[PDB]
RNA sequence: GCAAAAACA
């Protein structure tokens, strides 16, 4: 049996910072204030007092998607919450992906059938994360956390 | 979301696609608008940043495509319990603090 | 990280709740298991001698092994059968009050228990459906076969069952009612035959993991052994079941000597398992128990045929040519599993020598602590699967480290290969871990591996109320939460409540009870909660009532016997409600007549089991008494 | 009274409705009480907020009592389904019942209540204490029954005359007696399905571990969660 | 929101609705007046706040701002009133029928904003007051 | 699909030749391109007959495109992606590939190609509105 | 695209 002097050291992963890989924004998270009302006056309000111009366009996430951002909104303000399917839903929510790529690659397969070999890049700390932990500090005004109360009997 | 005066704080919109679910692990399809504050291309790349302008304000608008699965979104929509365990060293450390000269 | 580390006023010890993975969703497995099958199947054969031989391994049937040749730098498959018999003999020796209860057992209460506890299992692959049923459908399939294919009819003791199942292997010709014949090989490959799926909802690992379940013929020998080792295991200190961790901390040692405390788990611990030394334990303590040999066999028998498993290897591997992939079974081309291509057997796989997860977790830890019983081993041990605890007692540093040493080549022995990276040993007592406990000092901590739910269950508002506030006071009373988490976490279950219950905004209840002026009095209503942290042990409506916070008018309407919707300590009311190619639909409702007619003409059942010898039509037989 | 032939009629419908299946030994009850053809599924939980949403939620036994539309809303779907909002209908316009009955009903839960508001606890004491999680009773019984004779009563306070002598001697004696007087607005078979855990309950010496700085009395050990802990002691009185 | 848009932009139709409204005459927008206040006892007093708004102002009909009082007026004085119970005051604000919308006599929230340099109707802004073509072009 | 092998009866009638992003009647398309390609030469009138909507796509569509390719190469681009071009083709009864992009694919006089395609298009909206139009004006 | 040793789309 041995003795360690050294705790051990993690060796740190080297290459491309890792991405926001997330459901939500989280830090980088902010809300428009509308007048006092319901949802549905809210997203009136905000359809009917805005303009979207595109200024960062990623290959991940094309900018037609707006129009069915638009089209959802208009929707939800005229007292629908479930709306038509449109041109521009067909590349955003990947209907028929599944049938796209699996006759794409019938069509293209080509060579020897070999093991799957699954791989997971190396990617290292992103420096947005102490910004993160950083900024999620920042105080409110407003209490954020609504939690009724439980009654009370003994001390 | 609302404030205690009564304004409507709109954090953003998330739309759910057609969504043939038939699994409890199966993907649905989701499109999430997000009001950003900074856009940063290396920790947003698969993010299309919009410009948003209301009542001569300036707010940045992220559009994302992703697919995400019905327990997933169970487990995050009880995401509140987050709140225990810092609540349980809070706790613990005032409660040593009174177990020390029985003064809470 | 450096957060999760204080330094002053709070040990790390404390802290280390910090350190788990809660309110994040669970690890879930995707696509095939065949290649954590394959992998799981031929990590014992590559571990059987130092240098690896694969193909030389397939071939041992029985796994005993020679010394000097069990791998002390890595793991090593199999057993030593000097050492399990000496081992088991000292185990035998000790703890002797244990083993006459377990004589008690065996002797009394054996042939006693009710064959139908089977059904309250997991999941079984039906041999006459080809496919996965519930655990009571598969029990009364397979005791209709067995009245089909056997003539005799079986008796309320699962002895019966047994002896059933030996009988009716030894015919060669076997028909169910449909009307699909097997034959005496297909059914025994069928006993053989694991049914193997992905292990869900499992934090702790990077790695998910494959479990195995046997076929509901083998299930009554699997259940008797287990229920053996269940009952030997309760009545030895050593063991990993009842606050030995708490009684072993309470522990006063020499001023001026060495207590070591060691910490660890177990690497490949269903990789490096053989039956067969699970049958030399057994057979060992009921020969020097004194027990007939039919007992021998009855306790044998399990091991025997898990000696011979035949685990399905999931739907096959995953083969990518361009970017088109397929699922092709083992041996169509080569893989990396190519040396266990002569033991694939239809959509099955044959493998002598290892051991599956959720087959046998009591009797491997009797393994192990039979493995502990030495004589130079003068420390303290507890064993539960595959994680440890051990106090090292002596009184010199190298007396330590030899003990520390023979314990390992006395886990080597049976093949349990402790993983050298998982043990930790303080040369001081005082730090350690097991289970989900810390040990610091004089005071234990148990951390919970999963939160509470912190929402309704999902029945009825009473029920799910109930069941929640019981659920944090368990929490609370293990020691797992305290006074502020307590209240934390019942005011979060109670927002939860309200919202699944449409007590919360604007929604069709409110607007309902709103309009006709119905006032909420009840929390799954509306009204505040009256639930506290003292009185999170007592029923809603029992605790309105003394506060005046519910009319007797409203007790009156509400608990009402006579209303149209009709552990949990919840009254009856009318919150009480129940929630809205199989060609077995009907045969549910049809015994669900035979189960109408029972709970309205017997209140006995509702007190004890179903004791009554025949009783086929001669259900008549109490009917005529009642007019009488 | 005239419906006793009722009863008959459902073993005569058994046997022509569901033969070679009920025609199994009684003993198998055991095996198929719990029949069901539905999964288990590894969350229920999940599926309550459709549940409640989902339109017909409760499937409620037919009765001609509660009014098919009440203020211009759906109520039965006309065994037959009902609205969400029928069970708060029946806690303001249900239908009425005897008190004896609801003392009954809510009996076994009463005594809890004031058995707590009764006593006067104490100053908190904070302190470096140590709690030994110990095996005691969880919840007070009214008399003190053996461990493996508590069904042995239950058959005499409910089902006296079909039992056997053996169970007769290996009762709990002192104890039947006090069942009857709590269990008699509720032994009608209309609510006896249920009124077993009920008369259970007030016998039950189930053993849980509690955490216990002090020897644990069953008075003190229903309330153990807050009682004692790892920094604070109430001293119960 | 479409039939507040219909008086306000317009004077002709105000017109009409207050008229139709104030004498009980038949107009085409009966059935959603009926539908968007609840069941009230506002009617009789909307109707006299109608009266004493014409006669004291003759020329109302041309501020925008007077034309969202005098629709408040008319679209109260024209709902369904309830039989068995006493007229009562018209209140500041109501809630429409079936919903958490509010309409404000003084268009200070809810369904209707008239702030001093625009009016907002449902989170549109119908009327600017110097940048509009709400007239149109020739 | 699958092939389905089967003699055919052909239906022949005019079906349009490719999809388009947005359909407009033929007296507003060059208007819409008008308010695409040359904003600073059109009128009011022009811009009140162009599809708003089809202007909006096609402006997205076309920034890049114009960029690479002429005035007139990108005016009749633009006008292909809202023009209709009907063409006769014989075709299947109940079969009606919605345009002629894949006929030769999809059907014969021998086979058809069994497809699973929805409309994805707002006529059963405007025949919603235009029966409630017509019921209310009965 | 989500997600990791392959499932959804």
């Amino acid at each position: 049996w041995t003795q360690m002097k050294k705790l051990p050291l993690l060796k740190e992963k080297e290459g491309p910072p890792s991405p926001w890989r997330a459901l939500l924004l989280g830090a980088d998270s902010e809300y428009i204030v509308c007048p006092p009302g319901t949802d549905q006056e809210a997203i009136s309000w905000i359809h009917s007092q805005s303009e979207i111009e595109c200024i960062r366009e990623s290959k991940s996430t094309p900018a037609s998607v707006i129009t069915c951002l638009t089209s959802s909104l208009q929707s939800f303000a005229e007292g629908n919450p479930v709306r038509s399917r449109i041109h521009e839903d067909i590349i955003a929510f990947g209907i028929n992906k599944k049938q796209e790529k699996k006759q794409s690659a019938s069509s293209s397969a080509s060579g020897e059938w070999k093991r799957a070999e699954y791989q997971v890049e190396e990617m290292s700390l992103p420096p947005w994360v102490e910004e993160e932990m950083v900024l999620l500090r920042s105080d409110q005004e407003d209490n954020w956390i609504e939690l009724e109360k439980n009654a009370i009997y003994t001390e | 979301t609302r404030d205690p005066s009564g304004n409507c704080q709109f954090w953003g919109m998330v739309l759910l696609g057609p969504h043939h679910v038939k699994r409890d692990t199966d993907n649905a399809p989701l499109l999430i608008a997000e009001i950003m504050g900074e856009d940063t291309e290396e920790k947003y790349p698969k993010h299309s940043v919009f410009s948003l302008k209301v009542e001569e304000k300036q707010f940045l608008l992220s559009l994302k495509i992703t697919s995400f699965s019905r327990n997933k979104l169970y487990t995050f929509s009880n995401i509140r319990r987050v709140l225990i365990q810092p609540a349980s060293i809070y706790s613990q450390v005032v409660l040593s603090r009174a177990a020390e000269n029985n003064s809470l | 990280m450096n957060l999760f580390t204080p330094l002053s006023e709070i040990n790390p010890t404390t802290t280390q709740e910090l350190l788990y993975a809660y309110t994040g969703p669970a690890p879930v497995a995707y696509g095939t298991r065949t290649r954590a099958v394959l992998e799981n199947i031929i990590r014992p054969y590559q571990y059987f001698y130092k240098e690896p031989n694969v193909q030389r391994a397939l071939d041992i049937k029985t796994g005993c092994k020679e010394p000097e040749d069990i791998n002390v730098e890595g793991p090593s498959s199999g057993f030593h059968t000097a050492s399990v018999l000496k081992l088991a003999d000292n185990f035998f020796r000790k703890y002797r009050p244990a083993m006459e209860k377990l004589k008690y057992w065996i002797l009394v209460k054996l042939p006693k228990l009710k064959y139908a506890e089977l059904s309250k299992g997991r999941q079984t692959y039906s041999f006459i459906h080809k496919r996965n049923l519930p655990a009571p459908i598969a029990l009364e399939e397979t005791v209709e076969f067995l009245e089909q294919n056997l003539r005799r009819k079986i008796g309320p003791t699962l002895l019966s069952y047994c002896q059933a199942i030996a009988d009716v292997m030894e015919l060669d010709e076997t028909t169910y009612e449909y009307t699909i014949k097997f034959s005496r090989e297909e059914l025994w490959d069928q006993m053989r035959t694991l049914n193997t799926m992905w292990k869900h909802l499992e934090r702790g690992r990077l790695n998910r993991r494959t479990i195995a379940t046997p076929s509901m013929l083998i299930r009554g020998f699997v259940k008797i052994v287990e229920d053996a080792a269940k009952e030997i295991l309760e009545n030895v200190p050593t063991s990993g079941v009842p606050e030995k961790l708490a009684k072993l901390a309470s522990k006063q040692t020499f001023h001026t000597a060495v207590t070591g405390e060691l910490s660890g788990d177990q690497e490949k611990f269903n990789e490096c398992l053989d039956p067969d030394a699970m049958r030399l334990m057994w057979t060992v303590f009921l020969r020097k128990l004194g027990c007939p040999d039919w007992i021998m066999e009855l306790f044998n028998i399990p091991f025997m045929v898990f000696k011979s498993k035949l685990a399905d290897m999931g739907e096959g591997l995953v083969y990518t040519k361009g970017k088109l992939t397929d699922r092709k079974p083992l041996g169509e081309m080569p893989s990396e599993f190519d040396d266990l291509v002569r033991n694939v057997v239809g959509n099955s796989i044959s493998c002598r020598l290892g051991m599956f997860m959720g087959m046998y977790n009591l009797t491997s830890t009797l393994l192990a602590l039979i493995s502990i019983e030495r004589e130079e081993l003068t420390g303290s041990h507890v064993e539960s699967s595959d994680d440890f605890i051990h106090f090292f007692n002596c009184k010199t540093h190298e007396e330590m480290f030899k003990q520390a040493e023979t314990l390992r080549l006395t886990l080597k022995l049976v093949g349990i290969n402790m993983s050298p990276s998982k043990c930790i040993l303080i040369s001081p007592a005082g730090i350690g871990e097991f289970n989900s406990k810390f040990h610091h000092r004089d005071f234990v901590g148990n951390v919970a591996t999963e939160l509470p739910a912190l929402v309704p269950n999902g029945t009825n508002p009473m029920t799910d109320l109930a069941m929640g506030l019981n659920v944090i006071k368990h929490s609370v009373n293990t020691g797992q939460m305290n006074l502020c988490t307590g209240a934390l976490a019942m005011r979060i279950f109670n927002h939860a409540y309200k919202y699944a219950y449409m007590a919360l905004g604007v929604t069709r209840r409110t607007r309902f009870m709103e309009e006709n002026a119905i006032t909420p009095l009840l929390t799954n209503q509306g009204a505040s909660p009256v639930h506290s942290f003292s009185t999170m042990h007592l029923d809603e409506v029992a605790l309105r009532r003394h506060l005046g916070l519910l009319d007797e008018e409203t007790l009156r309407r509400i608990l009402n016997p006579n209303n149209p919707v009709t552990e949990d300590y919840s009254v009856p009311s009318c919150f009480k409600y129940t929630l809205s190619h199989k060609a077995l639909l009907n045969k549910e409702e049809r015994y669900q007549r035979v189960t109408s007619i029972i709970n309205k003409l017997f209140p006995e059942v509702l007190i004890q089991e179903a004791s009554a010898p025949g009783t086929v039509e001669s259900l008549k037989r109490r009917l005529e008494l009642v007019v009488e | 009274e005239c419906t006793l032939r009722a009863l008959v009629e459902e073993y005569n419908g058994a046997c022509k409705e569901a033969p070679k299946e009920m025609s199994k030994q009684f003993t198998d009850y055991n095996t198929f009480k719990r029949y069901t053809t539905s999964k288990k599924d590894h969350a229920p939980q999940m599926r309550l907020v459709y549940s409640v949403r989902k339109p017909w939620p409760i499937s409620m036994t037919p009765s001609k009592e509660i009014p098919l539309v009440f203020n211009g809303t759906k109520l039965k779907d006309t065994r037959t389904r009902a609205n969400i909002v029928v069970p708060d209908y029946w806690s303001k316009y249900g239908s009425q019942t005897s008190l004896e009955v609801v003392n009954a009903i809510l009996y076994a839960e009463d005594l809890k209540v004031q058995r707590f508001f009764s006593t006067e606890w104490g100053e908190i004491r904070y302190g470096r204490m140590l709690p030994f999680r110990k095996p005691v009773q969880a919840c007070p019984t009214i008399e003190e029954v053996n461990p493996a004779s508590i069904p042995h009563t239950l058959l005499q306070v409910f089902c006296p005359q079909y039992t056997t002598l053996d169970s007769k001697r290996k009762a709990h004696m002192g104890a039947v007696e006090k069942l009857k007087r709590v269990m008699e607005p509720i032994c009608k078979v209309q609510t006896q399905e249920s009124a077993v855990h009920i008369a259970r309950s007030l016998i039950d010496s189930n053993k849980k571990w509690l955490p216990t700085v002090v020897d644990h009395t069953p008075r003190t050990a229903e309330m153990a969660h807050f009682l004692c802990s790892k920094y604070h002691y109430v001293h119960t009185n | 929101k479409s039939l507040l848009k219909s008086t306000i932009l317009h004077a002709e139709r105000c017109k009409e609705f207050v008229g139709n409204m104030l004498e009980e005459y038949q107009d085409p927008a009966e059935t959603t007046v009926q539908s968007l206040v609840p069941i009230n006892t506002w009617g009789k007093s909307a109707k006299r706040k109608l009266q004493e708004e014409i006669t004291s102002d003759p020329d109302w009909h041309q501020c925008p701002r007077k034309r969202a009082k005098m629709s408040y007026l008319a679209i109260i004085a024209g709902s369904i009133q309830d039989r068995d119970k006493k007229q009562t005051n018209v209140p500041r604000a109501f809630m429409l029928r079936g919903s958490q919308i509010e309409y404000d006599m003084k268009a200070t929230r809810g369904l209707v904003v008239d702030t001093t340099n625009r009016i907002i109707v449902g989170g549109e802004t119908v009327l600017r007051e110097g940048k509009g073509g709400p007239e149109g072009y020739v | 699909g699958e092939i389905r092998y089967g003699r055919m009866l052909p239906f022949r009638k005019p079906v349009q030749a490719c999809p388009t992003i947005e359909e407009v009647n033929p007296a507003s398309i060059p208007h819409t391109l008008l308010q695409v390609f040359c904003p600073q030469y059109t009128t009011l009138d022009s811009k009140r007959k162009a599809h708003m909507g089809a202007v909006e796509k096609l402006k997205r569509v076309m920034e890049p495109i114009c960029k690479v390719q002429t005035q007139e190469s990108a005016v009749h681009i633009a006008r292909s992606l809202i023009d209709s071009n009907k063409k006769w083709l014989p075709t299947v009864v109940d079969h009606t590939p919605r345009t002629a992009e894949m006929a030769h694919f999809l059907c014969s006089k021998y086979h058809y190609v069994h497809t699973n395609t929805q409309d994805l298009s707002d006529t059963r909206s405007i025949d919603n509105l235009c029966g409630e139009l017509v019921k209310r004006s009965l």
